[PDB]
């Protein structure tokens, strides 16, 4: 019924538990990512949602819900030398899709 | 221009070793993890191959 029907997505934290997801509110990281929902589909079981990483955010308490788009993002004036890193990274990221 | 590109040179070149010498002190860094850490992966894996 919203005009903008949503889902927030956040980690999980070790040792999942159903019940304590509906008991307690801190088996959920304080890390949330808020994104917008796409569309329903349901063709065997009645709840195959989609999700996205699309908003992080970090909820300062989850249990109190107030949120604030917090995506630090610091980075020097200079990027020029930071990007040559970037090519080792993504050789390495090219090696694991290429060996695995 | 021959000087000008051996100066780009030694300044790339120095960068390329800065941002390989930052890596590898990086890599030592991870490799501080000790290796107990990584045999104790193996038998994580090897109870990970227990299904």
């Amino acid at each position: 019924r919203l005009a903008q029907p949503y889902v927030g997505v956040f980690l999980k934290r070790d040792d999942s538990n159903e019940s304590d997801v509906v008991e307690s509110l801190d088996e959920i990281y304080h890390t949330g990512t808020f994104a917008q929902i796409h569309e329903m589909q349901d063709l065997g079981d009645k709840l195959r949602m989609i999700v996205m990483g699309h908003r992080r955010v970090h909820i300062s308490r989850q249990l109190e819900m107030v949120e604030v788009e917090n995506v630090v993002h610091e980075d020097f004036q200079v990027t020029e030398e930071v990007k040559a890193l970037t090519a080792e990274i993504v050789k390495t990221i090219r090696d694991i899709i290429a060996l695995n | 221009r021959l000087y000008k590109a051996l100066s780009l040179l030694k300044k790339e070149f120095e960068l390329s070793k800065l941002q390989q010498r930052l890596g590898r002190e990086v890599e030592e860094k991870i490799k501080q993890t000790h290796r107990k850490y990584l045999l104790q992966e193996q038998l994580k894996i090897i109870k990970k191959e227990l299904g």
